[PDB]
């Protein structure tokens, strides 16, 4: 099922905050990972977190590209068995 | 480590390593309680050396961590059924449109259908 | 298109290894009198032959056989030198 | 005519590409190896000919060895 | 005439170590002769020659 | 001595030769793939290994 | 794309097919399309089960026919109700019943 | 772009003329590739490919000439065995030089 | 959901194929298959013939110590602390017959010789 | 989901044609299909075959089509006479010992005297009778076990 | 009457396979239900008529099915004593089954064809047990054969579960092969293929030989047990009735009915099984492999007790149609848990509420499996154990086994229910009919009645044990539950892997074997035929 972008933003807003060092106001819809303050190794750990949370396996060269708020919510919209 | 992990740059081959080993950590494990203090230690191992600037060091440890990733690579990954390597993956696979179907075969030109011997 | 066979060899150089039959033919005739002749004679000194085992006979005959040079490979080869 | 060999790319964000090939070359097992390998698993197959070979050749040796005691015992006697 | 020797002569030098008229003698004079056709000749023509 | 087996087309060598370029079909990947042919080795009970599996309490 | 005439004379989706799954409507195949429900399915249950019972009947007369009872049964079986050529029971010790 | 090439009234024409492409047995027709049809030439034409090699030899002497000297050797086998459990003397086969005649029993005599 | 799931599909062969590509099943799904898998390609686990080899070379001779002691240290007088089941004359005579029965190993019968002669019996029919 | 009313027993939800059998589309008023060129000649030839076959398999006389159907009868005095041989043979010992030599000219085992009862009439034993192979003690003893 | 339940499974298989058009899919959920209740009143009428009343009855259809020269063989069906209980134990798996997939198989396209199978499946099986005669069997046995091929591969767009029907009917058909030799050897010295005639006291070792290589196909033993594993690609109630009665059972049905068996190789082989079974099991991730390697445990005790004693033929029987029942079960059971979590994986299952006769079911499956005392598992499992202390080899082998089965079980059934909740926060949802519940009642309904009823004439005949020894297994079993309860490590991480490759059988088929035989193709084709026999 085609999930509109709107929930989605939600939900990957929702795990966005988990990290602590990010500020539960910095992170909006359009931001790069480096601006809410999370390293490559955090990345890793929110692509993770971003696969339990929408039911997906995401395949790990799309994993590679996904640094931003942004582009996650748009590989997550595109995918069709994001749940 | 296989030829497309040698062939990315160092900070994604990094990335590929933790990604793998937190993979791991979820297949090796017996439920999702164990999965919690183990990838924090494998966050930790991974902080441990981030600082380090001597490149042949840090060669050293990427290497081992492959060698440690591929003897540890679990005979059942635990992927979910929908996608590549699930169960429920190609069971009844979406049939697609624009299919050529042949309406009435046996009644276009039903005596003279056959076999011929043409010859010179 | 279709799949085809590979052709071993160069166009040029195959085409220059068969142009190398056309040379000058000798009538047959010539060949032809000197077997007629010679085996007419022939003829005549077998019947008194002694008489050979048939295994004997064999082995000539495959003998002759993988000595006998077909008349094409002489033309082709021929050398008027030394 | 002929189909298309451009591939479909709309899947291949959610299920990998098809970049990663197989290292496989495609060939057969050494000559050696399969002298070996074909000279010990057809035995293996064939073992009811080796159990009908064994016994054969007791019975016939048993049968030799009472022959020639007999001619021992009927030369004397 | 030097094939046809080799054969003659092992065919009767086998025929009497042997001291009996068999297929032998003539399939090993064969072979020897046709060893003598292959002696420098490429691969398959060793096999050939002498199963001839 | 001209003969028959000069003029033999003996099979010595290949009339068709294959095309260099050959096609591979494409698989999943697998990101480490070292084959293991120690049944025992240091790599089991390496330090890493402890604390990263055996150690954390759960 | 423009449904084909022949559209009209092919049946539905069923009730139990998803609504995501699609299959081609004109495949013909014995044991059923792909998610079946046809219209009068009912009666073409009561007509096999009609089928079954009459086939029942056939087997059972064959069997009864055929049923062959050589060595007397420790107790009374239900068999003696409608076969008449079961021996007549004798138990463990040996006494007639 | 279509039309139904077929009637089961029996009034059937083939329309060679018509602008839309007949339904016809070529439609439902698998579409082909070229490599693919590249490998079949390839595989059926593998005598091309043919060498002589001592490792050819080796395998197809070990695997098939192989073959044939054991089914030979057990056939021997079980030929002497069921002349020994029959009780007919030993028979003269083909290969086997044997100063015996004996080759089809006797129906009337008693082995 | 079982029915109607996306599935990718395999690319089109774009180069000359290998002689031997017969050892590829492909059904047109992504993920194609060697003919038998293990044969080619990636390991499950990460771990060679060789591995499985020493692995088993390491559990055999556990493996078989219970059995090696039995069958072949142990014997009939020690192998249990009671003789066979004691039967009637008439019935232990058929019971005895049986190349597979459990009486042939009654050393207290008389018939004990032959009885282990019986049990073992012929490899293959003689006729 | 479900079922379509709620109802198990509810009518099907599909009504038409599940698919095209043969290919064939319906005609529109319920024309019935032209029949094929073959459909006739096709059914009555091979259904010919099929009711021949059955007539002459069960129709035809024993012996006629399955020989053993005519040795049945005979078998089953052959049965009986063997069966009163038998049980003399194992009744009286004198006659064991005489087929006991008579078994041994024949190269036959002992345990074999069953079946030398019952091949008294085959090729083998009759003609070897006449020819001298078999001993004539047998014929005595065919007789003394009522032939 | 004895008649009616082959005519009733065939029928169905018939109405449903060839006539589902007309039917439709709530038809195959009434016709093979019904029909498979009607042949279960039938077994049951056979059941008592036999087993419990001694009355054996032979039905002959029709006389010479081959007739050439002496070679004389007749369709004939003999309900004896073994016949009688497999009948029932399968009839009432089966019906189970068949209400089962009405609605787990509606998501299903082809659920009507579904239901031709299972129940030609179950015919098939009980052509094979009821057979008077060698060639019946052989008939049932292929017929289980080819339905297993028909039924694993059900998902043809899976290159897996194509792969796997291939390996179940080539595995089969070596195994088979072995046995028409066997027949083949029975029929030449004994004059018939009836079972009656084919008594031999003293039989050569080769027939032996033949006819334990060629029960060890179906009944999966070692170097014979690839195909149960792969077996997992069917659907759920495909695996439930294979592993329980259909195909595994065979082979042990096979050499109860012949004792042709040798006791040195028959214990080994059973014992060496279940030991291997267990280690599997251990490392298993999908809840569908590790009862599938409890099956070949299971096996590998049943082929083992052959060994011990003369009742052993019984004891292992009654453990046959013991285990069929809570097996059966657990399959369901764990089919049902699948599709409630659209999951495989042990490690994201957790406590959720749901039906409470499934979780009973589960628990009281896994409880008969594990050994829990007075349970009809129990009983049929220390018959077992407690016989096969004669030979040493076997019993420590066994006793080890018993220990390997407690811990896998009870780390089942830790992650099943007790363990927190791993799956992902979605909406998934498997919600059970009646029908359903009917088909768990129906098992526990054997279940119980099978505590009752016994297993074995001699199940509770006294084994003159001492106590400490005869209750060794209930310890075993115990410590085996508690350390998996606990979830300890109990093998380092290379044994782990080599548990979790199942011993690499399968890689050496692969690695030598395959490329040998495929090797053999390519020299007895490109090198020869269409080499150097082959024009230019
Ligand atoms: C100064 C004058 C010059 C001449 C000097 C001699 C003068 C004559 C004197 C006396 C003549 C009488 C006796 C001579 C032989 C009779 C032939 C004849 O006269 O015909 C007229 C002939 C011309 O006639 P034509 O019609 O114009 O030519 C027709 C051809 O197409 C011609 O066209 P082509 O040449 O282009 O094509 C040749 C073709 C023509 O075909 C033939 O030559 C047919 C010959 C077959 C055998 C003939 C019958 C043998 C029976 C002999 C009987 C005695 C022994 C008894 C027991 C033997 C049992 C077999 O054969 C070939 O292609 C080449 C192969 C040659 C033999 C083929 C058989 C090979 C078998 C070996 C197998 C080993 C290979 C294994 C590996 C393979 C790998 C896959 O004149 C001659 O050729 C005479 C030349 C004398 C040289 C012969 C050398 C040996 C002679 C005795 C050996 C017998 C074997 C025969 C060898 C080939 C002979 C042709
Ligand atoms: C079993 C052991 C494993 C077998 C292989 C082991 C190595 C084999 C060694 C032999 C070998 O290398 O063969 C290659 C060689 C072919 O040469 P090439 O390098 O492939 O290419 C040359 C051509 O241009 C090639 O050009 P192409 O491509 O156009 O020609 C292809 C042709 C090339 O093929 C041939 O030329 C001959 C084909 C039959 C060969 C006869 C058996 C030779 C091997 C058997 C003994 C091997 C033990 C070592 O193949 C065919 O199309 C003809 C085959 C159709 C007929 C099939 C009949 C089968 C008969 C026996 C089958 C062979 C046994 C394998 C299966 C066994 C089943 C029981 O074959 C021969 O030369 C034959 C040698 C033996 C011939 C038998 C003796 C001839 C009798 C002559 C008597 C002289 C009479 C004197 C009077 C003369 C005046 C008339
Ligand atoms: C013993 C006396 C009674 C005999 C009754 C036998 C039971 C039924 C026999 C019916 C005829 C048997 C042969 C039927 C045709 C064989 C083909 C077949 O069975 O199935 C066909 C198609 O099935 C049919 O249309 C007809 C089947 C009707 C009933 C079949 C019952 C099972 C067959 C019995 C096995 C034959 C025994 C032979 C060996 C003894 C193909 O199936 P799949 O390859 O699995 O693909 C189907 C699509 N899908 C991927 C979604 C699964
Ligand atoms: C030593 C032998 C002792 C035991 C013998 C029993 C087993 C012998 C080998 C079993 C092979 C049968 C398995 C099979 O069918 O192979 C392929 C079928 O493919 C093939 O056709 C390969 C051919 C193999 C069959 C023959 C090779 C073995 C021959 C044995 C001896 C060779 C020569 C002997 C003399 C002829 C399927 O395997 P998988 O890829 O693993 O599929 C399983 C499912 N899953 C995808 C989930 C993993
Ligand atoms: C047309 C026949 C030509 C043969 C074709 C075979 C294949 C050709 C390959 C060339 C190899 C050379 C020929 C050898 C063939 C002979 C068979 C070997 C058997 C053998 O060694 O026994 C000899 C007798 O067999 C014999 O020597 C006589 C056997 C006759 C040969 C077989 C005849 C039927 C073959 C036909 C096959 C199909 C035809 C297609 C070609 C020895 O006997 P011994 O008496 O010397 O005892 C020994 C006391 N010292
Ligand atoms: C140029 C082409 C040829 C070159 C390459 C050839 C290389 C192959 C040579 C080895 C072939 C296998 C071995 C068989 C021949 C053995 C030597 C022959 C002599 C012989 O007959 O001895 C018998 C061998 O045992 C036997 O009876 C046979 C046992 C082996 C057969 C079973 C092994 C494979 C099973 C696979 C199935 C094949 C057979 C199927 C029926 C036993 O001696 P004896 O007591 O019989 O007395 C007979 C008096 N010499
Ligand atoms: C409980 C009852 C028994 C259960 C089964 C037990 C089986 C035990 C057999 C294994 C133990 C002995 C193994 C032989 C010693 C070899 C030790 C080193 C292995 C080695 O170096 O080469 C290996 C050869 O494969 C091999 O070693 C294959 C030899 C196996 C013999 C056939 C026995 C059947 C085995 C079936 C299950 C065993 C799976 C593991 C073997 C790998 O070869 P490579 O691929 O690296 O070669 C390169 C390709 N050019
Ligand atoms: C109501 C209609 C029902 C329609 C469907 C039923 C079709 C007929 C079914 C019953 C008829 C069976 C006959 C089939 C052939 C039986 C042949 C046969 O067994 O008798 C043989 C006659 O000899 C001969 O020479 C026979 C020659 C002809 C044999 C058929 C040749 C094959 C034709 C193509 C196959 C079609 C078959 C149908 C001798 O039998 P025996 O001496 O061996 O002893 C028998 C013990 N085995
Ligand atoms: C199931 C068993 C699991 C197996 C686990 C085995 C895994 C082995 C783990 C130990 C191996 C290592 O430490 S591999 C550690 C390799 N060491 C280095 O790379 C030093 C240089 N570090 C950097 O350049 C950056 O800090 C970087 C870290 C790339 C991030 O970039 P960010 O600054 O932007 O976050």
């Amino acid at each position: 099922h085609g999930l509109d972008r709107d929930t989605v933003t939600e939900r990957v807003i929702h795990v966005a905050k988990h990290f602590e060092k990010v500020d539960p106001n910095k992170i909006t819809p359009t931001a790069t990972f480096e601006e809410l303050g999370l390293d490559s190794l955090d990345t890793v750990e929110l692509v993770m977190a971003l696969e339990e949370e929408f039911g997906l396996e995401i395949p790990d060269n799309e994993a590679d590209k996904i640094t931003t708020m942004a582009d996650a919510i748009s590989y997550v919209v595109s995918n069709p068995l994001a749940k | 480590a296989s030829e497309a992990v040698l062939r990315l740059p160092h900070k994604l081959r990094v990335m590929r390593m933790y990604r793998t080993g937190l993979k791991e950590i979820v297949n090796w494990s017996y439920g999702r309680h164990e999965f919690y203090p183990r990838a924090n230690a494998l966050r930790m191992e991974f902080e441990a050396n981030k600082e380090l600037s001597d490149r042949e060091q840090i060669r050293k440890l990427v290497l081992h961590g492959e060698d440690l990733l591929a003897r540890f690579r679990h005979w059942e990954p635990t992927i979910r059924s929908e996608f590549v390597g699930g169960t429920v993956y190609g069971v009844w696979p979406q049939h697609c449109k624009d299919v050529k179907f042949v309406p009435n075969p046996a009644y276009i030109d039903e005596f003279k259908q056959g076999d011929t011997v043409l010859l010179y | 298109d279709e799949p085809k066979h590979q052709i071993p060899g160069n166009a040029l150089d195959n085409w220059a290894f068969l142009r190398t039959y056309a040379k000058p033919l000798p009538d047959m005739i010539h060949y032809y009198y000197y077997v007629y002749l010679f085996g007419f004679f022939f003829v005549y000194k077998v019947a008194d032959f002694p008489e050979y085992s048939p295994r004997v006979l064999v082995m000539a005959a495959l003998i002759g056989s993988l000595f006998y040079v077909r008349r094409d490979w002489v033309h082709r080869e021929f050398k008027d030198s030394p | 005519n002929y189909a298309s060999l451009k591939a479909d790319t709309s899947m291949d964000h959610v299920f990998g590409d098809s970049t990663n090939k197989l290292n496989y070359d495609f060939q057969l097992m050494s000559s050696k190896e399969a002298f070996f390998w074909n000279y010990t698993l057809y035995p293996i197959v064939g073992f009811p000919i080796f159990l009908y070979l064994y016994q054969f050749n007791k019975l016939e040796n048993f049968e030799a060895e009472i022959a020639a005691a007999k001619a021992a015992k009927a030369a004397s006697e | 005439t030097l094939l046809g020797a080799i054969f003659c002569a092992t065919d009767a030098l086998y025929e009497n170590y042997s001291g009996k008229k068999s297929y032998t003698s003539g399939m090993v004079a064969g072979a020897a002769t046709g060893a003598v056709f292959a002696i420098g000749r490429p691969l398959p023509q060793p096999l050939v020659w002498p199963l001839v | 001595v001209k003969t028959l087996a000069d003029y033999i087309h003996w099979r010595n060598k290949p009339s068709s030769i294959p095309p260099v370029d050959e096609y591979r079909p494409p698989v999943p990947l697998v990101n480490y793939d070292k084959l293991s042919t120690q049944f025992f080795s240091k790599l089991d009970n390496d330090p890493v290994i402890n604390r990263v599996l055996r150690a954390p309490k759960v | 794309v423009p449904e084909p005439p022949y559209a009209k004379y092919l049946a539905n989706k069923s009730h139990y097919c998803p609504p995501d799954f699609h299959y081609s409507r004109e495949i013909y195949a014995p044991y059923g399309g792909y998610f079946n429900d046809p219209k009068g399915w009912r009666t073409n249950t009561a007509i096999a089960t009609l089928v079954m019972l009459a086939g029942a009947y056939a087997v059972f007369c064959f069997g009864n026919a055929r049923e062959e009872r050589l060595r007397a049964p420790k107790g009374w079986i239900p068999s003696q109700l409608w076969n008449d050529n079961v021996p007549t029971p004798v138990d463990y010790r040996g006494k007639v019943l | 772009s279509s039309r139904i090439a077929g009637d089961t009234t029996g009034k059937y024409t083939p329309n060679i003329f018509s602008p839309e492409t007949p339904m016809d047995r070529s439609f439902s027709h698998v579409p082909k590739n070229p490599f693919w049809e590249a490998w079949v030439f390839r595989r059926d034409n593998i005598q091309r490919e043919f060498v002589w090699t001592w490792q050819t030899i080796f395998d197809l002497a070990t695997f098939v000439g192989g073959l044939y000297v054991a089914m030979y050797a057990t056939a021997s086998f079980c030929s002497r065995q069921n002349d020994k459990r029959n009780g007919y003397p030993e028979r003269n086969y083909y290969f086997s030089d044997s100063k015996s005649n004996f080759v089809i029993p006797d129906e009337r005599e008693f082995y | 959901a079982g029915a109607g799931g996306p599935v990718k599909l395999s690319p089109p062969v774009d180069k000359p194929l290998p002689y031997n590509y017969d050892f590829w099943m492909d059904n047109g799904i992504y993920p194609g298959q060697p003919i038998y898998d293990g044969m080619f390609g990636s390991m499950v686990g990460n771990m060679s013939l060789e591995y499985m080899a020493k692995g088993w070379l390491v559990l055999l001779p556990i493996l078989s110590a219970p059995f090696v002691y039995e069958h072949c240290i142990a014997d009939d007088v020690t192998r249990n602390p009671f003789v066979p089941r004691q039967y009637p004359s008439e019935v232990r005579e058929f019971l005895a017959l049986f190349k597979n029965g459990f009486v042939l190993n009654d050393y207290s019968q008389p018939d004990y010789e032959e009885m282990k002669r019986r049990q073992s019996g012929l490899l293959t029919p003689i006729y | 989901s479900g079922h379509p009313n709620g109802s198990f027993w509810s009518e099907g939800t599909q009504v038409g044609l599940n698919g095209f059998k043969y290919g064939e589309i319906p005609l529109p008023n319920g024309q019935p299909r032209k029949k094929l060129w073959l459909e006739n000649i096709w059914n009555i030839g091979y259904g010919g075959f099929f009711l021949g076959a059955f007539c002459l398999y069960y129709g035809a006389p024993p012996g006629h089509v399955i020989p053993s159907q005519w040795a049945t009868p005979k078998a089953k005095d052959e049965y009986a006479v063997d069966m009163k041989m038998i049980d003399k043979y194992n009744e009286r010992p004198d006659l064991q010992a005489r087929l006991s030599i008579v078994l041994k000219d024949l190269n036959m085992i002992e345990e074999e005297a069953y079946d030398l009862i019952m091949m008294r009439k085959d090729y083998k034993v009759l003609l070897g009778l006449h020819s001298g192979r078999v001993p004539a003690d047998l014929k005595a003893i065919y007789e003394e076990l009522e032939a | 009457m004895f008649l009616l339940a082959v005519y009733f499974l065939f029928f169905s298989a018939i109405a449903n396979g060839f006539f589902g058009r007309y039917l439709g899919v709530r038809g195959s959920q009434l016709l093979g239900p019904s029909a498979l209740f009607l042949a279960l009143l039938c077994s049951g009428t056979i059941f008592y008529e036999v087993c419990i009343q001694g009355c054996s009855t032979n039905i002959k259809l029709f006389e010479n099915f081959v007739y050439s020269n002496e070679l004389n063989v007749s369709a004939s069906f003999l309900y004896d004593p073994l016949a009688a209980t497999m009948t029932l134990t399968v009839v009432w798996i089966s019906c189970a089954v068949h209400a089962y997939q009405n609605l787990y198989m509606r998501g299903d396209g082809s659920q009507t064809l579904f239901t031709s199978y299972l129940s030609a499946f179950t015919g098939f099986m009980l052509i094979l047990v009821a057979g008077q005669n060698l060639v019946m069997l052989f008939i049932g046995w292929e017929g289980i054969g080819v339905c297993s091929y028909l039924l694993i591969g059900y998902y043809g767009s899976r290159v897996s579960a194509v792969k796997s029907a291939n390996k179940s009917l080539i595995v089969n058909k070596i195994s088979d092969g072995f046995l028409l030799g066997s027949m083949l050897y029975l029929w030449f010295y004994t004059g018939s293929f009836s079972y009656c005639s084919l008594a031999t006291f003293q039989i050569p070792d080769v027939v032996s030989i033949l006819v334990l290589l060629g029960a060890i196909g179906k009944s999966s033993q070692l170097f014979f047990h690839v195909w149960l594993a792969d077996a997992m690609e069917g659907p759920t109630p495909v695996s439930a009735l294979i592993h329980a009665a259909t195909l595994v059972t065979a082979g042990i049905y096979v050499l109860c009915k012949l004792n042709l068996h040798s006791q040195s190789a028959v214990g080994i082989l059973g014992a060496a099984t279940a030991l291997m079974g267990g280690l599997f099991g251990l490392a298993a991730n999908d809840l569908k492999r590790v009862i599938a390697f409890s099956t070949c445990s299971q096996l590998g005790y049943m082929m083992a007790v052959l060994s011990t004693c003369d009742d052993g033929a019984d004891f292992a029987m009654g453990h046959l149609v013991s285990h069929a029942g809570f097996k059966a079960t657990l399959f369901l059971s764990a089919g049902l848990s699948i599709a409630k979590e659209n999951n495989n994986f042990l490690n994201r299952y957790g406590s959720r509420q749901g039906s409470p006769t499934l979780s009973f079911a589960t628990t009281i499956a896994s409880l008969n499996l594990l050994g829990f005392p007075e349970l009809g598992g129990f009983y049929s499992k220390e018959s077992i154990l407690n016989n096969a202390y004669i030979n040493q080899g076997v019993s420590i082998i066994l006793t080890l086994a018993t220990f390997l089965t407690a811990f896998y079980t009870s780390k089942v059934l830790a992650q099943l229910y007790l363990f927190p909740y791993g799956n992902g926060r979605q909406q998934k949802s498997f919600d059970i009919d009646a029908t359903t519940l009917i088909c768990f009642g129906l098992l526990l309904s054997e279940m119980l009645l099978r505590i009752f009823t016994g297993s074995s004439l001699s199940q509770n005949m006294t084994t003159n044990l001492p106590a400490h020894i005869k209750n060794l297994p209930f310890w075993v079993a115990l410590s085996g539950a508690l350390s998996g309860l606990a979830t300890t490590n109990l093998f380092s991480s290379n044994f782990m892997r080599f548990f979790g490759n199942r011993g690499g059988f399968d890689v050496f088929y692969a690695r030598k074997c395959s490329n040998v035989f495929y090797h053999n193709a390519y020299v007895s084709y490109t090198l020869l035929d269409r080499g150097f026999l082959k024009l230019y």
